[PDB]
RNA sequence: GAGAACAGAAAUCUCCAGUAGAACAAAAGGGUAAAAGCCCCCUUGAUUUUGAUUUUCAGUGUGAAUACAAACCAUGAAAGU
RNA sequence: GGUUGCGGCCAUAUCUACCAGAAAGCACCGUUUCCCGUCCGAUCAACUGUAGUUAAGCUGGUAAGAGCCUGACCGAGUAGUGUAGUGGGUGACCAUACGCGAAACUCAGGUGCUGCAAUCU
C-alpha cells in the first residue's frame, strides 16, 4: 500500500489532449550525471511521479458511457468507458498551410451580379415523353445522347447551300457537343490563370 | 547467366516473404489499421493446419515481435478423448472451444488492471481471426475453429456464409448440416457409405476405427464428452519431459555437423 | 537413389490442342471432337497479337486445348502411339523431359468418320516430372526443386525405352 | 486515375490535418549503432513511418533541397537524417517542414552510452498507441532551444489526436529530462530520451479507483547533446500557427446553447 | 408535418410550404415505433399527400414504407 | 442523426483548466455508526465507531465478526436512509456529498446478496433457423444452460442445444399452435400446451412424447403451472396444473397420465394459474377475480379476491424464481437421491419464503385497469397495497428471485419497479418505444431483460435504475424473452421465426 | 532458351529462367509483384439526409447552394477500405 | 541443439554447385460420399496419418565462385569548400587563422542474429 499522492514544489501544469504533463522543478547535475550510479533510479522515480500525477488527472476526467452493443459503428459498446480528453493547450506548428479558398470564377461573379440563385440539383433523372421511363439526362446511357441512336434525322433546309449539306447530322451534332465540351475546359483553364 | 549488375541490383524481399508464410499486406490492415482512434488494443486468433495438426494461439503485436497469448493444439485432443482425425472439421471446433476456454479461464472471466479503476464489469475478450494464406471456401476447417471459439465465448467478429450448411441461393444456413458437421456426421457418413459399398477402401481408411471397435453411430457420443471435457477442464497442462534440455542438446550437437576453424579450411586449401 | 521409389517418372498431364486459326463452325468442330476423344469439356484461347497475313484481329479465337490426367491420359496417350506406330525422335523430347507430336488424321485414333466432322489434326503433348512436383505450385511456401530431383532429356528418354521399348530415332 | 486522385486528396492540405508521417533517412556515413537507434525509433513512430534504405549525401545546413525535394515526395512533414563524424559522432538532425519547405532543423548527437531496445528484454506495448509523455525542466518551458526540443517532440511522438481514450491503452510513457539546470552563459545539458511500461497495482489508500503506479524500462536509453539548431523565421512561424476557425460555431455575444440545443439570447 | 420535401408542381411551390395532392413531406413518427437495424429510434420519414387539402379541409398521406 | 449539442468555448477552457482528484484525507477521523438489517430490522452491535478509511469489503467483515458467523460469510449491500447506497467508502458515499458528517451517527441498513455474479448479455450469440412460423413460447431447462425448449405456430416445439446454438430435437405432436410450454423443476419433463385444447409430455433426452395427450379442455390452454418439489413426497413425480380459456384449472397425475381436480369457479377465461409453495393455487382470469384453491382441500376455493375493475392479466409469486427451480442452483449441481432433491428444494424455498420472523408468499396481480394490486393470501382478504401509475396496461409482472423487487411491464412503453414488501414505486425504465410484452430477471436480481413490440431487448441495472445496453437484431416484434438459471444465455423469439441467443 | 502437323521471323500449347527490363500515373535522387498490373464475383446507391455548425444569396429570413461532421450505404469471414 | 506456429531487423539472409540430417516436427505422399472450385481433385476444398518415403521441399557444412556486410588512431581532419586582420602585387593568383567537411585506397574480418509459445530420443 503506497502513497498515491505525489507532492512537489511547483505545481505541475498538465496538457492532457496531449497526455503530456511538465514540471519545472529544479534537477540537480551532480544527482543527473553519467557519472552516478543512481541516475537512472532518479530517472525513474521523476518520471514515476510525474506518470503518478498525470493518471491520477486522466482517471478524475469526466467519463463516456454508451448502451449500444458490438457490432455497429462508433467502436465503443456498453462495456467500454473512455476518457473524456479536453483540447490540447501545447502550440504544435502544422505541416501545411491553411486551403485558401478559391477566387471567384467569372460565371460566380456573373451570378453575383445579376443574383442568379444556385440550382437546387435533385438529380440526374428526367421523364423522357415519348416512352414511359425515367432517364439519365445525361453521362451514362444519358438523355443528351439519343440523336446519335435516333434512327432516322431530317435534313435542316439551312444545312443545303452548304459543303456541310452531305455530312451526316449525327456527327455533326457530336461534333458541336465536343466543341462545346472544350469550351467549357477553355473557360475552366482561363479560371484558373486569372 | 545472371550478372554481377543483376546480383548487386537485385532487392530480395522480406525474409518471411520468400519462404512464404507471412502475408503483409493483409497483416498490416490486422495490425495497425483501426476502426476508431480510441487506442484499444487488437488481438490476433491466429489459426494454421499442418498435414497432421491445428494450431489456434491468441496473439498480441508487439514492437520487439508479437508475444502469444494462449495456445492450443489439435494434439491434446486424445487427452479430452478424441484420438482419431486430429485434423478435420470437428477436431477444429473442438480446439476453438479449448482455446476459447482456456483464454477464458486465464483472464478469469468466467471461472490490477487499469481498466477496474474505470468500469466495474470486464469486456468480452474480442479477438480478430486471422487465417494467413488460405482459401476462404464455404466449410472451411479454420471457419469450424471459428465455430468453435465463437461457442467457446471469444467475441470474433464474423458472418456465417462460410460455415457449412450455407445455402448459395438465399441468404440463409442450415443449422442441421451445421450441427452434422460439429458433430462429424460427414465422415459418420462416410463410413457407413464405404462399409456399404467397398469394404476394400473400408480395410485401408478407417482401420483405427475397426481397431479400437468404434462404432459409425458413436461418433457425435465421443465429441459430445470431449466437449464437456474441455468445457469442464481446459488449463493447459505441459508434457512431462523425458530429458532435459542439456541432454537434448548435447544429443543434438553429436549429430550436427561441428565447426572447422579457418586455419582448418586453409590447411584444406594448401 | 534411382532405387527410391520417389524418383519415378509419370505422365503428369497430356494436353490436346487444335490451333485452327479461324474461328467459327470448324472451330466448333474441334472442340466438339476434342470433347469426344477427352470426355470433358475443352477451352478456348484468344488471339495474341494482330497480323494482316494471318487474317487475325485483336481478342479473337484461335485455339482450343483439353487437359487429360490419369488412366484416361494414359488411354488417349497409348492411343496416340498406336497411330504413331511405337516410332519416336529423339527431337521430340525437350530438355525439360516434356514431349510434343502432331496426329495429321486424327480417326485412327479410335473415332468413327462422320461428313459433318471431317478431318481435323491434333498436337498431343505429354508433361513429365517426379512426385513432389507441387512444391513449385502450392500457396503457401513455395518453393523450387533442386537438380537431383529435376526431369532431365535423357532420364525421360531412358524411362521411355523402360515403358513402351521404343526405339529413340536420332534421325 | 482515381486511386491517383485519392492520393493527390490525402495530400492536400486540410482544415483538419492527418497524422504527420515520419521519414528516416540514412547518410553519407552509418553505422550499425545509427541502424539499430534509427530501427528502435521507428518501431516507436510506426505505423506512421518510411525509413529510407540507400546512402544519402545530404548535409542540412548546407543544402535544403535535397530534404525539401524527399519532404514533398514522400508527403512527409518529420525527417530524421542519421549521419557519422568525427566531429559529430552519431549525429541525429530532426527536420520538421512547413509546406514542403523546410521549417526548422535541430541536430543532436547520441552519446556513446546507449542501451538499445535489445538489451533490456522486457514486455513491451502494443504497436502503434499514442504515448504518455513527461518533460523535466523548467528550460523546455523557458529557453528557447529546450521549447523548441519539447515542441519537436511531442509533434514527434503525437500520432493520432482524439476527444476519447481507452484506458486500456495507456502503456508506456516517454521521458524527456534535461541532465541538471544551468545557468546563463554555459554549456547546454544533455537530453535524457527515456521509454517507461507502466504497471498499475492497487494502492489500498486510494481506492479501487486511483491505483499506485509503477515503470518498468524498455528502452531505448539515450542521451543527446544539442549540437545544432535551425529556427524558422517569424513570418512562418505565425503561419505555421494560425488556426482554421471554420469548425467553431461563431460565439455571439448575448447569445447560447442550452442542453437542449435552443438557441437563446439575453435582454439587460 | 416536418418539412415539405417535393411539391411535384413546381420547386417553387416546393419552397413555398403548398400542400397539394401527391406532395412528398416529411412526417413525425415517433409514435410509430419504428427502430432500424442498428438500434437508432427513427422519428421522422417521408409521406405522400393522397387528397386534395384545398377540397376536403384535411391532410391525408401514405407513408413511403 | 440528431445529435447533442456541442460543448462552447467556455466549457472547453473549463475543460482545459485543471482537475480534481478526489483522494481520502489521511486526517479523516472516526465516524459512529449502526447496523440495521434491512429485512428483519434487528440492530446489531449497538453503535460502534470505526475509522473513516474504511472500505466496503472491510465493513462486510466486521459486520459478519459482529454477527458472529466469521466461518461462512454472507455478502451484504449497504445503505443510508434519501436511501443512498456506499459504493467504494463511506466517505465518498455519504461524507463527501456532505449530508451525513463524522459528528453525527450513521444508520446503515444492509441487504444480503448472492456471492455469484451474472454478467450482462451484449451480444447476439447465434440467430437459429427451423421453426415453421412465429415464435409463441420459450423456456430454459431449469437444471443446465445448454437446453432451451421453445413453442411455435407451426404446431410443434422444438429442444435446442444452446451449446452449440443448433436444434436438438422437434416435437410434433399437437395439431394447432403451441401456446405455452413449460420445463419441469426437477428437469425430467417438458409440458406443452397447445391451441387444439390439448397438453402433451415429453422426454427431452429422446425429445420423445410420453404416450398421449392430455385431454378434456374445451378451449385453448393458456398457462401450466408445476407442482414444487419441495412439497411432492420423494420418489414422486410432481403433478401439473393447467388453466384455458374455458375457465377451469385441471390438475393431471402425469405418472398415471390421469386428471384429478377440475376446478371451475370462474365465469371467463383463465389468464394464469401458479401452484404455490403451501399447497395453494392462485388463478387470475378475465373475470376481474383472483381465485384461491386449497389442494389439501379438493381443490375448493378457499378465497376469492375482487379488486380489480378489469381483467388480470398476470400475477406472479414472490417465490416464483424457486418453485421454478425446484432443487438446482445457479451451479447447475444436480442431487444425489430424490429425498436429497426434497431436502434442497426445501431449503432454497426456505430461504426466501421463512424470512424476519414468519413465512410469507406474496402475490402480485397484473390487471387491465392500468394497474396492479400486493396480496397477502393468507393473512388478509384485502390487499397489501395497489400499485398506480401506468398510462396503459399491465401486460406482465414479476416478483425478483430474492422477491424484494415487482417489475411490471406495461402497454405505455415502459417498465416499473417497485419494492418487494409494501409494494411502494421506485423507479421506472424508459427507452422502448413500443409496449413491453415481458420482462425476466436474472440470477443474482441484479439485471432485468425486456422484450418489446419495438424488435428489441434491453437489459436494465436494478442498483443503478438505468438501462445498462440495447439489444437489436430481431426483424420483428419479439414475443417471448427468457434469462438462465445461471446467468450466462438469454433467449428471445418472436415474429421473425428466429431464435436468438444473447450471451456477455 | 528448349520442344510441339499445317505454322517459316510474327497465329496456338508445354517446361525453365525471368526485380519487373512489361502496364498505370507522375517526371524520384527509392511509386506499385501473393499489386496500384490482368481476370472473375458483388454493388448501378453515389446528385442519400440530418445538422442550434462555416460561407453566399433572398421581400418566399426554419429555403437553397457551399464547407465540415454524423447517421447511413457498398464490400469482405474479418481486420478494415 | 533440432523442429514447428506467429514476428522484428529485411541479402551477414541473395544466386549457383556437391554432401549431411538419429529422434520429433514439417513436408512429399493415399481417396473423392460429404461442404467447395477448375478444361483437368494440377491449385483450391473435404477425409484417413491409414500404403510408403527423407528422393525433393526445409536446415546445416563445403567454394582463394558471383554478391552482400561491418570496424578502423587507413585515407583524413586531407581533398574540396566559405570569412579574415590593410597580407603582397596597377598584374592574371597564393601560404596563413577560424568554419563546414567526403569518396577512391589499404588492413583486420564475417556469411544470419534474435522475441513469444509449444514440442523432440
Amino acid at each position: 500500500n503506497l502513497p498515491v499522492t505525489v507532492e512537489k514544489p511547483i505545481p505541475v501544469v498538465y496538457d492532457l489532449g496531449n497526455l503530456a504533463a511538465f514540471d519545472s522543478n529544479v534537477l540537480d547535475k551532480n544527482d543527473l550525471d553519467s557519472s552516478n550510479a543512481r541516475r537512472e533510479e532518479k530517472i525513474k522515480s521523476l518520471t514515476r511521479d510525474n506518470v503518478q500525477l498525470l493518471i491520477n488527472q486522466l482517471l478524475s476526467l469526466p467519463m463516456k458511457t454508451t448502451t449500444e452493443s458490438v457490432g455497429g459503428t462508433g467502436g465503443q459498446s456498453s462495456v467500454m468507458t473512455l476518457l473524456q480528453l479536453p483540447d490540447p493547450t501545447t502550440d504544435l506548428p502544422r505541416e501545411k498551410p491553411l486551403p485558401k479558398a478559391k477566387a471567384m470564377t467569372k460565371w460566380e461573379k456573373f451570378a453575383a451580379k445579376k443574383g442568379i440563385k444556385p440550382k437546387e440539383r435533385a438529380g440526374k433523372m428526367i421523364y423522357d415523353e415519348a416512352s414511359g421511363e425515367w432517364v439519365p439526362k445525361w453521362g451514362y446511357k444519358g438523355a443528351n445522347k439519343k440523336l446519335d441512336d435516333q434512327w432516322l434525322v431530317e435534313v435542316d433546309d439551312k444545312v443545303k447551300g452548304t459543303d456541310n449539306e452531305l455530312i451526316d447530322p449525327r456527327t455533326l451534332n457530336r461534333a458541336e457537343r465536343k466543341r462545346l465540351v472544350k469550351k467549357n475546359e477553355k473557360q475552366q483553364r482561363r479560371n484558373m490563370k486569372n | 547467366a545472371k550478372s554481377s549488375a543483376y546480383s548487386s541490383r537485385f532487392q530480395t524481399p522480406f525474409r518471411r516473404r520468400r519462404e512464404g508464410k507471412t502475408d503483409y499486406y493483409q497483416r498490416k490492415r490486422l495490425v495497425t489499421q483501426h476502426k476508431a482512434k480510441y487506442n484499444t488494443p487488437k488481438y490476433r486468433l491466429v489459426v494454421r493446419f499442418t498435414n497432421k495438426d491445428i494450431i489456434c494461439q491468441i496473439i498480441s503485436s508487439t514492437i520487439t515481435g508479437d508475444v502469444v497469448l494462449a495456445a492450443a493444439y489439435s494434439h491434446e485432443l486424445p487427452r479430452y478423448g478424441i484420438t482419431h482425425g486430429l485434423t478435420n472439421w470437428a477436431a477444429a471446433y473442438a480446439t476453438g472451444l479449448l482455446i476459447a476456454r482456456r483464454t477464458l479461464q486465464k483472464l478469469g472471466l468466467d471461472e490490477y488492471e487499469l481498466t477496474e479503476a474505470v468500469e466495474d464489469g470486464p469486456r468480452p475478450f474480442k479477438v480478430f481471426l486471422d487465417i494467413g494464406l488460405q482459401r476462404t471456401t464455404t466449410g472451411a476447417r479454420v471457419f469450424g475453429a471459428l465455430k468453435g471459439a465463437s461457442d467457446g465465448g471469444l467475441y470474433v467478429p464474423h458472418s456465417e456464409n462460410r460455415f457449412p450448411g450455407w445455402d448459395f441461393e438465399t441468404e440463409e444456413i442450415d443449422p442441421e448440416l451445421l450441427r452434422s458437421y460439429i458433430f462429424g456426421g460427414h465422415v459418420s457418413q462416410y463410413m457407413e457409405e464405404l462399409a456399404d459399398d467397398d469394404e476394400e477402401r473400408f480395410s485401408e481408411l478407417f482401420k483405427g476405427y475397426l481397431a479400437d471397435d468404434i462404432d459409425a453411430d458413436s461418433l457425435e457420443d465421443i465429441y459430445t464428452s470431449a466437449h464437456e471435457a474441455i468445457r469442464a477442464d481446459p488449463a493447459f497442462k505441459p508434457t512431462e519431459k523425458k530429458f532435459t534440455k542439456e541432454q537434448y542438446a548435447a544429443e543434438s550437437k553429436k549429430y550436427r555437423q561441428t565447426k572447422l576453424s579457418k586455419e582448418e579450411r586453409a590447411a584444406r586449401v594448401a | 537413389k534411382a532405387q527410391n521409389p520417389m524418383r519415378d517418372l509419370k505422365i503428369e498431364k497430356l494436353v490436346l490442342n487444335i490451333s485452327v486459326g479461324e474461328s467459327g463452325d470448324r472451330l466448333t468442330r474441334a472442340s466438339k471432337v476434342l470433347e469426344q476423344l477427352s470426355g470433358q469439356t475443352p477451352v478456348q484461347s484468344k488471339a495474341r497479337y494482330t497480323v494482316r497475313t494471318f487474317g487475325i484481329r485483336r481478342n479473337e479465337k484461335i485455339a482450343v486445348h483439353v487437359t487429360v490426367r490419369g488412366p484416361k491420359a494414359e488411354e488417349i496417350l497409348e492411343r496416340g502411339l498406336k497411330v504413331k506406330e511405337y516410332q519416336l525422335r529423339d527431337r521430340n523430347f525437350s530438355a525439360t523431359g516434356n514431349f510434343g507430336f502432331g496426329i495429321d488424321e486424327h480417326i485412327d485414333l479410335g473415332i468413327k468418320y462422320d461428313p459433318s466432322i471431317g478431318i481435323f489434326g491434333m498436337d498431343f503433348y505429354v508433361v513429365m516430372n517426379r512426385p513432389g512436383a507441387r512444391v513449385t505450385r502450392r500457396k503457401r511456401c513455395k518453393g523450387t526443386v533442386g537438380n537431383s530431383h529435376k526431369t532431365t532429356k535423357e532420364d525421360t528418354v531412358s524411362w521411355f525405352k523402360q515403358k513402351y521399348d521404343a526405339d529413340v530415332l536420332d534421325k | 486515375n482515381a486511386r491517383a486522385k485519392r492520393a493527390l486528396v490525402k495530400r492536400e492540405a486540410k482544415l483538419v490535418e492527418n497524422v504527420k508521417q515520419a521519414l528516416f533517412i540514412p547518410g553519407q556515413s552509418c553505422n550499425k549503432n545509427l541502424h539499430d537507434i534509427m530501427v528502435d525509433l521507428s518501431a516507436l513512430k510506426k505505423p506512421d513511418m518510411k525509413r529510407f534504405n540507400r546512402k544519402n549525401d545530404i548535409h542540412p545546413f548546407e543544402d535544403m533541397s535535397p530534404l525539401e525535394f524527399f519532404s514533398e515526395k514522400n508527403d512527409c512533414s518529420l525527417m530524421v537524417l542519421m549521419t557519422s563524424s568525427k566531429k559529430r559522432k552519431n549525429n541525429m538532425t530532426f527536420i520538421r517542414t512547413f509546406g514542403y519547405k523546410i521549417y526548422d532543423m535541430i541536430e543532436l548527437m547520441v552519446a556513446d552510452n546507449f542501451k538499445l531496445l535489445s538489451d533490456f528484454k522486457k514486455l513491451t506495448f502494443t504497436v502503434g498507441l499514442k504515448p504518455m509523455f513527461t518533460f523535466q525542466g523548467a528550460a523546455f518551458d523557458t529557453h528557447p532551444v529546450y521549447k523548441q526540443i519539447k515542441s519537436l517532440f511531442l509533434d514527434f511522438f503525437r500520432g493520432e489526436s482524439t476527444d476519447l481514450q481507452d484506458v486500456a491503452g495507456l502503456q508506456h510513457v516517454i521521458s524527456m529530462t534535461i541532465q541538471g539546470d544551468f545557468q546563463d552563459g554555459e554549456p547546454l545539458p544533455n537530453v535524457l530520451f527515456r521509454v517507461y511500461k507502466l504497471k498499475s497495482y492497487k494502492s489500498d489508500q486510494g481506492g479501487k479507483r486511483l491505483p499506485r503506479i509503477e515503470l518498468v524500462e524498455i528502452g531505448p536509453r539515450l542521451d543527446f547533446k544539442i549540437g545544432r539548431i535551425h529556427t524558422p523565421s517569424p513570418d512562418m512561424v505565425t503561419e505555421a500557427h494560425k488556426k482554421p476557425k471554420q469548425l467553431e460555431m461563431k460565439t455571439k455575444k448575448n447569445v447560447e446553447l442550452d442542453i437542449m440545443g435552443d438557441k437563446l439570447g439575453r435582454i439587460h | 408535418i416536418l418539412a415539405v420535401k417535393k411539391n411535384p408542381q413546381s420547386p417553387m411551390y416546393t419552397q413555398l410550404g403548398v400542400l397539394t395532392k401527391g406532395t412528398i413531406i416529411e412526417v413525425n413518427v415517433s409514435e410509430l415505433g419504428m427502430v432500424t437495424a442498428g438500434g437508432k429510434v427513427v422519428w421522422g420519414k417521408y409521406a405522400q399527400v393522397t387528397n386534395e387539402p384545398d377540397r376536403d379541409g384535411c391532410v391525408n398521406a401514405v407513408l413511403l414504407v | 442523426s440528431t445529435l447533442i449539442p456541442p460543448p462552447s468555448k467556455k466549457q472547453k477552457k473549463e475543460a482545459q483548466l485543471p482537475r480534481e482528484v478526489a483522494i481520502i484525507p489521511k486526517d479523516l477521523p472516526n465516524v459512529s455508526i449502526k447496523f440495521q438489517a434491512l429485512d428483519t430490522g434487528d440492530n446489531v452491535g449497538g453503535a460502534l465507531r470505526v475509522p473513516g478509511a474504511i472500505s466496503e469489503k472491510q465493513l462486510e467483515e466486521l459486520l459478519n465478526q459482529l454477527n458472529g458467523t466469521s466461518d461462512d460469510p454472507v455478502p451484504y449491500t449497504f445503505s443510508c436512509t434519501k436511501t443512498i447506497d456506499i459504493t467504494d467508502n463511506l466517505y465518498s458515499s455519504l461524507i463527501k456529498p456532505g449530508y451525513n458528517s463524522t459528528e453525527d451517527q450513521i444508520t446503515l441498513l444492509y441487504t444480503p446478496r448472492a456471492v455469484f455474479k451474472v454478467k450482462p448479455v451484449t451480444r447476439s450469440s447465434s440467430a437459429i433457423a427451423g421453426h415453421g412460423s412465429t415464435i409463441l413460447c420459450s423456456a430454459f431447462a431449469p437444471h443446465t444452460s445448454s437446453r432451451m425448449v421453445t413453442g411455435a405456430g407451426d404446431n410443434t416445439a422444438r429442444i435446442w442445444d444452446c451449446d452449440t446454438q443448433t436444434p436438438m430435437h422437434t416435437l410434433k405432436g399437437h395439431y394447432n399452435w403451441v401456446l405455452c410450454v413449460s420445463w419441469s423443476p426437477d428437469g425430467e419433463v417438458i409440458a406443452t400446451g397447445s391451441m387444439d385444447n390439448t397438453i402433451r409430455l415429453w422426454d427431452p433426452k429422446s425429445g420423445q412424447c410420453l404416450g398421449d395427450a392430455l385431454r378434456g379442455h374445451s378451449k385453448w390452454i393458456t398457462s401450466l403451472s408445476w407442482e414444487p418439489i419441495h412439497l411432492v413426497k420423494p420418489g414422486s413425480k410432481p403433478r401439473l396444473a393447467s388453466s384455458s380459456k374455458d375457465g377451469t384449472i385441471k390438475i393431471w397425475d402425469t405418472v398415471s397420465r390421469v386428471c384429478q381436480y377440475t376446478m371451475s369457479g370462474h365465469t371467463n377465461s383463465v389468464s394464469c394459474v401458479k401452484w404455490g409453495g403451501q399447497g395453494l393455487l392462485y388463478s387470475g382470469s378475465h373475470d376481474r377475480t383472483v381465485r384461491v384453491w386449497d389442494i389439501n382441500s379438493q381443490g375448493r376455493c378457499i378465497n376469492i379476491l375482487k379488486s380489480h375493475a378489469h381483467w388480470v392479466n398476470h400475477l406472479s409469486l414472490s417465490t416464483d424464481y424457486a418453485l421454478r427451480i425446484g432443487a438446482f442452483d445457479h451451479t447447475g449441481k444436480k442431487p444425489s437421491t430424490p429425498e436429497e432433491a426434497q431436502k434442497k428444494a426445501l431449503e432454497n424455498y426456505e430461504k426466501i419464503c421463512k424470512k424476519n420472523g414468519n413465512s410469507e408468499e406474496m402475490m402480485v396481480t397484473a390487471s387491465d385497469d392500468y394497474t396492479m394490486f400486493l396480496w397477502n393470501p393468507l393473512k388478509s382478504t384485502k390487499p397489501i397495497a395497489r400499485m398506480t401509475g401506468h398510462q396503459k396496461l399491465v401486460n406482465h409482472v414479476a416478483f425478483s428471485p430474492d422477491g424484494r423487487y415487482i417489475v411490471s411491464a406495461s402497454f405505455d412503453n415502459s417498465i416499473k419497479l417497485w419494492d418487494g414488501r409494501d409494494g411502494k414505486f421506485i423507479s421506472t425504465f424508459r427507452g422502448h418505444v413500443a409496449s413491453v410484452y415481458q420482462v425476466a430477471w436474472s440470477s443474482d436480481c441484479r439485471l432485468l431483460v425486456s422484450c418489446s413490440k419495438d424488435t428489441t431487448l434491453k437489459v436494465w441495472d436494478v442498483r443503478t435504475r438505468k438501462l445498462s445496453v440495447d439489444l437489436p437484431g430481431h426483424k420483428d416484434e419479439v414475443y417471448t424473452v427468457d434469462w438462465s438459471v445461471d446467468g450466462k444465455r438469454v433467449c428471445s423469439g418472436g415474429k421473425d421465426k428466429m431464435v436468438r441467443l444473447w450471451t456477455h
